[PDB]
């Protein structure tokens, strides 16, 4: 499990909260999941541009989720044997479908998911439509979800909508100054932070920046904030880290 | 080549810094501040730093890691060049990094130095093995999250270790 | 357990084959062994068709390769049993094709097998001398190398027939392209005097096959009859 | 498209009201880049030809290769459709695939008409493709020697070089023709070159042939 | 692929039902990532539907192997080609097909290679889609079996607002609602929530279905 929790990011509960309730209601109320006739979805799409922290979100709901967490890389599956990605695609319904109730969440399937019409994407086709034929062919498939993520959506599969299949398709947007200025507080919650804070200065500096870049600066700060000799954050630190890294 | 990997020698001090008046402070910072002043840093901060990475033109490379490793006041540690992984036998790499560093965590938080990393980094999956386990267990604190992180290569052209290194 | 080739083969092959103690009564001579040379021509395949075709008996058709085994001594079981079932039954005719592997020199014990299969073929070289009164078998032979050759094959009495392949088979690439564009739609446009004198400089093998990759690209179904598009370029690709 | 087979099986109603119901499918291609024209030349028909002619379709209509109507007329075998396509002023020296040239082509079906024709339209006797060959090497590859003949009505050479190296005389003595050599020599062939194998043709017969060879150069 | 899903649900209904057998024939079973000698598979795989007296062949997603080789096609393209030419070779070529039946599934019905939409082999079109009221209402009750609700039943708002919609995504979408009203965990489910949040949710359907 995680040490991370949903109660780390600030102004995304709109957009999280469906997310949160798609992996609480499926892990307790699976008794009133028969008086009505439901069967939660095994794919939701968690795509938005790279850097907004895709991935250590949805770990911070998998702390939430209480189940075994089991990330995979999409590159992973490129490998120079041939027939490797069917045994790591079986493999991954092999725990899921062997092991107890877990959580595997996946990312950069964007990398992978290219639509070529040799190429070895074509071979990532082979392994990629068979993965989507363990999605689509296999009606136990009730059991554990999969969790995926893509940095981009130029390249959209299109056969990737099914019930089964990536059909939660919830936009996540380049977080504002303002939400940067949340996530930014909440995750520098911890570290002596000044009062003085008006947030108009950093907010104007964060401009077309993401989640996991904010955190960057928040762990800069906490960096040269020790070599500083003042224990108390400054704030002058905030566009030291922006134009220390940026 | 585990054991004949162990080095315990005195060699350069601080008397060859290079020129640099602000990069030898912020390696010096990092190497050699922390050890004298723990309560210091957790004090006044959160946890000391982590560290810094010397790479580009080779130059009068190694030199410098020799400096760091005389320039401790307790007892000079072990350096651990990259030249030695690829070798016949695969697999090996892996009881090797986890028993180093098991020996790391056996010295009482000492710190450990790598290098050459572009000789196992940049078919090779057999050598992805050794060091995205590598990166397994330098991002994963279980030895350790706070002592020591450097590597020394000749060119940029190692990109897992580039886009993987910003964690930690 | 040409007409030289179609003509010494047919009357130097098959005319003995037609007729019992013939041996007996034509002043006995060993030109029962012939053997074929040239790499660059393909051969071998439809020689022994029509030889399967003009005479109607058995045919022993084994590849060098054929006894190549981790057993040493499967070699006499194999061709020992052909020579009882050849000599027993009717006069067949044994195809030894690519003897360069099974008859080169050999000193050191390192290829023991293939020492020991030569000795085998040293075995069998003395039983075809026992077997020279009425057998009821023929030995034909093609090789594309002709070096490294044992010289107790070459010995005379052995192969007193040794017949080659010119580089140019123009009156074969002919006979090959007619015999497909016989049966395949006819095109006027279809010219084979550039298709004879290309291969005359770029030899090959399997023309056929290259005029059957060639209707395998020409079965797009817009074009409804081959031409040279498919004919230079099925060339280019194989 | 319909239009090839229209044109291939020779529907004479189905195309005419296909074409006057559509103007279009004349000029229309298929996929290999070939119209109308090409399939019913390539079929021979006489009829489809002087309508799509008779319209004004381009003669000049290459494929994707190069290959010209006027190859296709003149390796058919088709004087009538020679006629047509020399009436309509076709290239009688088009560039196909290969660089070659219909009088190969017209010379390889040994159709004397089509080479008068061709040839008589300023057609050139002397065509080289691209490996430097003209149509007496193929013409004498195979055996055609009253389109050799015909050819030298025209004041055709009989020394080119071929790629390798070869006169038309030493095709014609690969090709073991004793009366094609002879008549060859003896209109003023040359048995002094020689190819890149450096034989010369007197080498190149078997059987004693050189010997009559020269014995015919100096007699 | 019109608006409208569901073909797996039927092609695996019939072949759920009896199909006589499981040969199911992926489209990324033809890549070949050696020489493309994929005849061989051709042949072998057609050649025991031949083989076999009775014999069912689904293909489902073909777009991504029915590309129109409009331009000048790489060699990854041409094989996957010169596959479809095997195919043209094999059920317009020299060989019938009277006893053996192909399904070809697909997603968009642009692609779908002009020159194999001949009616000698697909004869009959089949859009997947809700196009009748009284299909639309049957397939919402069937998919409407195992929920509880209130009392108060009115489907036609729900037949007569879904305009060319899909059929498993109906199914997503309903039990979407079902979701929506399970957030205030009322065991009971009005059709307010049905009709609000196939409204919504159908729309933002419509957002996403360019």
């Amino acid at each position: 499990r995680p040490t991370e929790q949903y109660s780390d990011i600030g102004g995304l509960d709109k957009q999280i909260q469906e997310l949160v309730e798609a992996i609480v209601l499926p892990m307790n109320h699976k008794e009133k999941f028969e008086n009505l006739g439901i069967q939660p979805p095994k794919g939701v799409l968690m795509y938005g541009p790279p850097g907004t922290g895709k991935t250590l979100l949805a770990r911070a709901c998998a702390a939430q989720t209480k189940a075994t967490f089991l990330k995979l890389a999409g590159p992973q599956l490129v490998q120079m044997f041939i027939g490797d990605g069917a045994k790591l695609v079986r493999d991954a319904f092999a725990l899921a479908k062997e092991k107890a109730p877990s959580i595997i969440f996946i990312d950069e399937l964007d990398a992978i998911g290219t639509k070529r019409f040799k190429a070895g994407d074509r071979e990532v086709q082979r392994t990629m439509l068979e993965l989507l034929n363990q999605l689509d062919g296999f009606q136990p498939n009730t059991q554990v979800k999969v969790i995926a993520a893509t940095n981009r959506v130029d390249i959209l599969d299109p056969a990737l909508l099914r019930s089964g299949r990536l059909d939660r398709k919830i936009e996540f947007p380049m977080p504002n100054e303002e939400a940067r200025a949340r996530i930014m507080q909440i995750h520098s919650r911890k570290m002596n932070v000044s009062p003085d804070v008006n947030y108009e200065e950093l907010a104007r500096c964060t401009d077309d920046f993401n989640g996991a870049q904010c955190k960057a600066v928040c762990v800069e700060a906490g960096m040269i904030a020790l070599r500083r000799g003042a224990t108390e954050l400054t704030h002058e630190d905030y566009m030291e880290g922006i134009l220390e890294v940026q | 080549v585990t054991m004949m990997q162990v080095e315990e020698k005195p060699d350069v001090t601080y008397s060859d810094v290079g020129g640099c008046k602000e990069q030898i402070e912020k390696l010096r910072e990092v190497v050699e501040t922390p050890l004298l002043h723990p309560e210091r840093f957790v004090n006044l901060g959160i946890e000391p730093p982590k560290g810094v990475l010397l790479f580009g033109p080779p130059g009068t490379g190694k030199t410098l890691c020799a400096r760091a490793v005389a320039n401790r006041t307790d007892a000079c540690f072990i350096r651990v060049i990259g030249s030695e992984l690829v070798q016949k036998y695969v697999g090996e790499g892996a009881r090797m990094v986890r028993e180093l560093f098991e020996m790391a965590r056996t010295k009482k938080a000492c710190l450990i130095f790598f290098d050459e990393i572009d000789a196992i980094g940049g078919g090779d999956n057999e050598v992805q093995r050794t060091m995205l386990e590598l990166i397994n267990q330098l991002d994963g604190f279980d030895p350790r999250g706070n002592i020591k992180v450097l590597m020394a290569t000749n060119r940029p052209d190692t990109l897992d270790p580039a886009l993987m290194r910003p964690g930690r | 357990p040409m007409d030289i080739q179609k003509q010494e083969v047919r009357e130097a092959v098959e005319l003995p084959l037609t007729h019992f103690e013939l041996y007996k009564q034509i002043g006995i001579d060993p030109p029962r062994g012939v053997l074929m040379y040239g790499p660059p021509g393909c051969g071998k395949t439809m020689l022994a068709k029509a030889v399967a075709h003009h005479t109607t008996a058995a045919f022993i058709r084994v590849v060098g390769s054929e006894f190549v085994q981790k057993y040493l001594g499967e070699g006499p079981r194999m061709v020992r049993d052909v020579f009882r079932l050849a000599k027993e039954n009717a006069p067949a005719i044994i195809f030894i094709d690519e003897i360069d592997a099974i008859a080169t020199k050999r000193f050191d014990a390192q290829t023991g097998a293939d020492r020991e299969v030569q000795r085998i073929l040293l075995e069998l070289l003395n039983q075809m001398d026992g077997f020279d009164q009425n057998v009821n078998v023929k030995v034909i032979m093609a090789t594309n190398r002709a070096d490294t050759l044992d010289p107790a094959l070459l010995r005379p009495g052995r192969l007193d027939r040794k017949i080659e392949f010119p580089l140019p088979d123009r009156r074969q690439k002919r006979l090959i392209f007619s015999t497909i564009t016989s049966k395949m739609n006819l095109s006027e446009e279809v010219d084979l005097e550039d298709y004879v004198a290309r291969p005359d400089k770029i030899s090959g093998a399997d023309i056929n096959s290259i005029c059957q990759e060639s209707g395998m690209l020409a079965v797009r179904e817009n074009r409804y009859i081959v031409l040279a598009k498919d004919f230079e370029k099925a060339y280019k690709t194989v | 498209l319909m239009v090839c087979n229209l044109a291939y099986s020779g529907k004479l109603e189905e195309l005419k009201e296909s074409i006057l119901a559509d103007k279009s499918l004349a000029t229309r291609t298929d996929q290999d880049s070939r119209t109308a024209l090409h399939w019913a030349c390539s079929a021979g028909h006489t009829e489809i030809v002087e309508f799509l002619l008779q319209l004004g379709v381009p003669v000049n209509d290459k494929d994707d290769a190069g290959w010209s109507p006027l190859h296709i007329a003149a390796s058919a075998g088709r004087d009538e459709i020679v006629k047509a396509l020399l009436g309509k002023g076709a290239q009688v020296n088009a560039v196909n695939q290969n660089g070659c040239t219909p009088l190969h082509y017209a010379a390889s079906k040994n159709r004397h008409e089509i080479a008068v024709m061709l040839l008589e339209g300023g057609a050139n006797p002397d065509a080289k493709d691209h490996y430097e060959a003209t149509a007496m090497h193929r013409a004498a590859a195979k055996g055609n020697l009253k389109m050799i003949h015909i050819l030298l009505y025209y004041k055709a050479s009989t020394n080119i070089q071929d790629t390798e190296g070869n006169t038309p005389l030493h095709l014609a003595c690969d090709e073991e023709r004793v009366e094609e050599a002879k008549l060859l020599v003896s209109q003023g062939a040359s048995i002094y070159i020689e190819n890149k194998e450096e034989k010369t043709p007197l080498q190149v017969a078997k059987g004693g042939l050189g010997l009559i060879l020269k014995r015919m150069v100096e007699g | 692929g019109p608006p409208g899903t569901g073909k797996t649900l039927l092609a695996r209904a019939v072949a759920s039902q009896l199909d006589c057998n499981f040969l199911k024939v992926v489209s990324s079973s033809i890549v070949d990532k050696y020489i493309g000698e994929s005849a061989r598979l051709i042949r072998e795989m057609f050649n025991y539907a031949r083989d076999h007296q009775p014999c069912i062949i689904f293909m489902d997603e073909i777009d991504a192997i029915g590309g129109r080789r409009f331009s000048e096609g790489t060699s990854a393209d041409r094989e996957i080609q010169r596959t479809l030419m095997e195919l043209l070779n094999q059920m317009d070529g020299f060989d019938t097909l009277h006893r053996v039946k192909m399904i070809m599934a697909t997603n968009r019905p642009d692609t779908l290679d002009p020159a194999l939409l001949r009616p000698g082999r697909l004869d009959r079109k089949i859009h997947i889609d809700l196009p009748n009221e009284q299909a639309r209402l049957d397939i919402l009750k069937i998919h409407a079996g195992p929920i509880t609700k209130h009392g108060e039943i009115d489907y036609e708002a729900i037949v007569k607002l879904s305009d060319g919609f899909n059929g498993a995504d109906l199914r997503n979408v309903c039990t979407e609602a079902g979701m929506f009203a399970i957030r205030a965990d009322h065991d009971f489910v009005v059709q307010e929530d049905f009709m609000k949040a196939v409204r919504k949710v159908a729309d933002s359907k419509k957002l996403e279905s360019k």
